[PDB]
């Protein structure tokens, strides 16, 4: 009973979706297949510091006005980026409809970068890079995509080495954006009180201008010995299957299984035909080594002896979380804006829980035993790591004799 | 029958040191997480029995018959309390049967 | 090749096992055939 | 038991395996020459 | 169809709407906050919150985590000042259990002690985990110096208090205020009628109004504590409207005038915001209704030395506002800001359900969304002075943390 | 911060992936 996400195309390429719900008020973002995987080393922090120069003024909308006109109707503007995809997207009412559509359109084409704010955009990113830093897990995460997709651009980080950061120009910028902001190549999505064809009238009207034009698991680890931290962040991954394979439902399922360090969260990060699979802990230096002992055991049992309760568990569990259907607006079409550019088609929550219910002990003891039994795994540790093992030892725990 | 048991219970000998009964049980692991969850006063008089019995059975002594423990008056004290935890503990592994 | 490792290797088990096999068949073969070398090597001095 | 007896499905192949390991090492270290005898390897 | 609210003869509400969603939520309201506290059993509904999990007199503890983990459902504690709230979602299939989990929660617990001995450290890890940022400590430290007795209780178990709490103080807590006439039980995606039936397996226990809460009494004050932070976390507030009362509204149209926050992910966002500028530095208004009293008033983080000027700064741009100096599109804009911030929050379905659940307890009646933005609507511009000069009039009560050297103090403020 | 510097390059040591994991 909940109703299918409607999927038109424009001359452009840019394919339309709206999924129309009672709620009054909607989410219309914008996703654009560019990330830090496409940049070339030359340019590795342009999306991040047109993300930042994407809100401050456009040439019909120049400087602050811009966001007075989203202040005017209440809205909410946000904007993220990974390594894949881009994403601006805007919570607003659904009688303001129209208007925000219109300022998603300035935003993607039409968006003036001033060279003054070039320089103060520069300091904030510099600044906060030297800051970021501090947070653990997201410099842990950075190491692990470094350590394990060296040689690539997949190593890369969304934010770029300070030394891009400083060396940006507008020109570099702009071919950022006028190379990786081809229609072909973006959604426009639409989640809540929203009616397709008003959307779709609303995309032709403005929104049609916009022009039409492997990776390496390096099984390695990373270790940043700082021992005047409190606390030590490890994470552990393999090679994760990708964005098309089906069996990454199968795998999140064993990840609803795992769910001893005082943190200890499963990841499953997928990106076209890569990911990482794996797990990421937060933990005192005198207890790292039991952690890790105790998680390569619990991975190893899933491939070695997995009942069938536990599956059932992790089905449910999963399911329930994957229930995204009315969680929010803004999550909905997120989902509906990852959807069009990773497969290509909205994968409705029916087909979702088909391929769920297709789960068995069997299945997923075979499938984990493809991806983790007996595979080099990518290490990265910050803080007291010295306890921490090295590559053998945790070598030797991705199997058992 | 009660007086049989009240004969037997004379013949175990533990009321002589001054012991409870259930001060007798072997500490399993069920029998540990029963006397840890027992209040303050109850686990300092298992203690203080406990050690005044093992120090009359280092002197090789009993107590005078004035002061023995009457089979009426012993008190199940971790009787309760264990119960739970062997309740909990079954339930426990049930649902790891199945 | 992707078969032996697939199959063979594997499993930890199937990695005694074959070395087990391998084991058994080893002797017979470096026996022999160092029998005969050393045979060979001392063709003439033996007591025949 | 049943989560006991799926587990057990999972390890009764390669438990069985390792036995069998075990068996040939037996065999070969043992030099056991009656059930070597049949096999086609000869000790003379 | 839309919400349906029986009020039952023993005081219990019973709120509900079928929606057909694949997820469904059941949550429970009681008027047991904070504020019902005294000196004597402070820091008794934290514990009381964080004891959700424990053995209940029908479900042993092992079933009250792997019976709700089994079927995938989700069990949380929110708690306010004034309400707790119990909420349960899960797949329709198994909601049956999940209101017997969740009604021997809220009716019938046990309250071992060896159980609650075990959670005072998980009750100390909490509190640390909480006050790892600025914005809580600040907000505390607020209300304790803006109130006397009722809603100056913290949120948070006080240091000396942990290691003191017992089973009879939760019982007593629960005993005199979980009572029927407080309580409210809100489904979305179940039948109404499976709720009027399980509100009677239980909360029929107790019938009575509860042990009904002291008065919350003003006493204006201002805290400083030097903590290091580079930034001066300072809170400037008085005392506003109830939640009830019109002028409330007027309060809220008055924030977002003011600004409540960036609606970008961070410029003229706001008078506040505006009001020269040459540093970094965040402002907002702060506003918290509770029942029988508010607080009204500003929020400044800010670089230590300019924490003076910028905090003036502010406050005189609600002195300019107490002045009449406003514009009717700002107070139109301020109230698109308003009911699209409230429509964005009863867009999700735990929001929902929490929104209901308070209305419910508050008011007994469910106003329709659309009720509410023609009565945002009726606050009108005088309306909004007239707030603002209630807050620049009032007694103030200033919390403040950083390095508080150039922090001014409310005299000179 | 971390994003300065990139692994350093093994690939004097990298030999000449699951196509190969199991080859290797």
């Amino acid at each position: 009973s909940v109703p299918e996400t409607q999927v038109s195309i424009l001359d452009n390429g840019l394919r339309v979706a709206s999924e129309q719900s009672s709620h009054a008020t909607c989410t219309v973002g914008v996703w654009i297949d560019a990330g830090s995987r496409y940049e070339t080393e030359k340019n590795n922090g342009a999306g991040y510091f047109l993300e930042h120069l994407a809100f401050k003024g456009t040439k019909n909308r120049p400087g602050n006005a811009l966001e007075k006109e989203v202040e005017s109707i209440g809205a909410h503007l946000n904007a993220y980026s990974t390594r894949e995809h881009t994403a601006y997207l805007i919570k607003a009412l659904s009688k303001d409809l129209p208007k925000v559509v219109e300022l998603l359109a300035d935003i993607v084409q039409n968006s003036s970068l001033e060279d003054s704010q070039i320089e103060k955009e520069r300091d904030v990113i510099l600044r906060e890079m030297q800051e970021n830093d501090a947070s653990m897990q997201n410099v842990v995460f950075d190491y692990l995509h470094a350590t394990a997709f060296q040689g690539t651009p997949l190593a890369q980080a969304v934010e770029g080495p300070s030394e891009n950061v400083r060396r940006l120009s507008r020109t570099d910028l702009t071919d950022y954006l006028n190379r990786h902001y081809k229609a072909p190549r973006m959604v426009l999505a639409a989640a809540g009180g929203v009616e397709h064809q008003q959307l779709l009238d609303l995309a032709q009207k403005h929104l049609s201008s916009v022009s039409r034009v492997p990776c390496r698991f390096t099984g390695s680890e990373i270790r940043h010995r700082d021992d005047a931290l409190p606390l030590a962040h490890v994470a552990i991954a393999v090679e994760g299957p990708g964005w098309a394979n089906p069996d990454n439902v199968t795998l999140q399922v064993a990840n609803a299984i795992i769910g001893l360090c005082q943190s200890f969260q499963t990841f499953n990060i997928s990106y076209s035909d890569t990911g990482l699979l794996g797990a990421h802990f937060v933990c005192d230096a005198m207890s790292i080594d039991d952690m890790v002992f105790f998680l390569q055991g619990q991975w190893m049992r899933l491939c070695t002896s997995a009942t069938e309760s536990e599956v059932t568990r992790g089905k449910n569990i999963l399911r329930n979380a994957l229930v995204s259907h009315l969680d929010g607006t803004t999550p909905v079409c997120e989902d509906i804006g990852r959807s069009l550019l990773t497969y290509g088609r909205r994968i409705p929550l029916a087909e979702w829980e088909s391929r769920i219910q297709e789960v068995d002990a069997q299945m997923l003891r075979d499938i984990c035993s493809k991806y983790f039994y007996d595979q080099c795994p990518a290490v990265a540790g910050y803080g007291p790591i010295e306890q921490l093992p090295d590559y053998n030892r945790i070598r030797s725990g991705m199997f058992w004799l | 029958l009660d007086g049989f048991r009240k004969w037997y219970y004379n013949a175990a000998g533990f009321n002589k040191l001054g012991l409870m009964r259930d001060d007798t049980l072997h500490e399993t692991e069920d029998v540990k997480e029963a006397i840890r969850r027992l209040p303050e006063d109850l686990y300092n008089d298992r203690m203080f029995r406990i050690k005044r019995a093992l120090d009359l059975t280092m002197r090789h002594q009993i107590l005078p018959k004035d002061q023995w423990t009457k089979y009426e008056e012993d008190k199940f004290y971790l009787e309760p309390y264990l119960k739970e935890v062997i309740r909990e503990r079954k339930e426990r592994e049930e649902w790891a049967k199945k | 090749p992707s078969r032996l490792y697939s199959l063979l290797f594997r499993r930890t088990s199937t990695f005694a096992l074959t070395i087990a096999v391998g084991a058994l068949f080893f002797e017979r073969a470096f026996d022999q055939g160092a029998d005969a070398i050393y045979e060979h090597i001392n063709e003439g001095k033996l007591w025949k | 038991g049943p989560r006991y007896r799926e587990l057990a499905r999972n390890w009764i192949p390669t438990a069985g395996m390792w036995g069998t390991v075990g068996a040939v090492g037996l065999v070969w270290a043992t030099d056991w020459r009656l059930i070597l005898d049949w096999v086609p390897y000869i000790n003379g | 169809q839309d919400l349906e609210f029986t009020k039952l003869p023993n005081g219990l509400v019973i709120a509900s709407l079928e929606n057909y969603a694949p997820l469904s939520r059941i949550g429970l309201f009681v008027k047991a906050g904070s504020r019902y506290e005294d000196s004597n059993n402070l820091g008794t509904s934290h514990l009381l919150r964080l004891a959700s999990s424990l053995t209940t007199k029908g479900a042993s503890s092992f079933k009250i985590t792997r019976g709700i983990e089994a079927v995938g459902g989700k069990l949380s504690v929110t708690a306010t000042r004034e309400n707790m709230a119990y909420t349960v979602e899960g797949i329709r299939s198994d909601i049956e259990i999940l209101m017997e989990f969740l009604l021997n929660v809220t009716t019938a617990p046990e309250f071992r002690r060896w159980e609650v001995a075990a959670l005072r450290s998980q009750l100390k890890i909490d509190k640390a985990v909480a006050f790892q940022n600025s914005q809580t400590r600040i907000i505390e430290n607020l209300h304790d110096v803006a109130y006397k007795n009722a809603l100056a209780n913290p949120l948070y178990c006080p240091d000396y208090r942990m290691g003191k709490i017992t089973s009879e103080e939760l019982h007593y807590f629960v005993q005199n205020h979980f009572t029927s006439a407080r309580m409210a039980l809100v489904g979305l995606g179940v039948s109404h009628s499976v709720l009027k039936q399980v509100a009677e397996q239980f909360l029929n226990m107790r019938g009575g109004l509860g042990l009904a809460g002291a008065k919350a009494k003003y006493r204006g004050g201002e805290i400083r504590e030097q903590n290091g932070d580079n930034l001066v976390h300072a809170a400037i507030v008085a005392e506003s409207a109830a939640i009830g009362n019109a002028e409330a509204n007027a309060f809220s149209v008055l924030q977002h005038l003011l600004g409540a926050g960036p609606h970008i992910k961070n410029n003229t966002t706001s008078l506040l915001s505006q009001s020269g500028s040459h540093q970094p530095f965040d402002v907002s208004a702060f506003n918290a209704s509770y029942s029988d009293s508010g607080l009204f008033g500003i929020y400044t983080i800010s670089q230590a030395a300019a924490a003076g000027e910028v905090i003036n700064a502010a406050y005189n741009q609600v002195k300019a506002v107490a002045q009449g100096n406003l514009s009717s599109a700002d107070v139109q804009a301020a109230k698109n800001k308003l009911k699209a911030g409230y429509l964005m929050s009863v867009e999700t379905s735990e929001g929902f359900l929490s929104e209901i659940g308070s209305q419910a307890l508050a008011a007994g009646s469910y106003m329709p969304p659309s009720t509410v933005l023609q009565q945002i609507d009726s606050v009108a511009d005088a309306d909004v002075v007239k707030a603002a000069k209630k807050f620049v009039s009032g007694k103030k009560s200033m919390a403040a943390s950083g390095n508080l050297g150039h922090t001014p103090f409310l005299d000179e403020l | 911060s971390h994003t300065d510097v990139k692994v350093p390059d093994f690939s004097d040591y990298r030999r000449a992936s699951k196509e190969s994991s199991e080859a290797r």
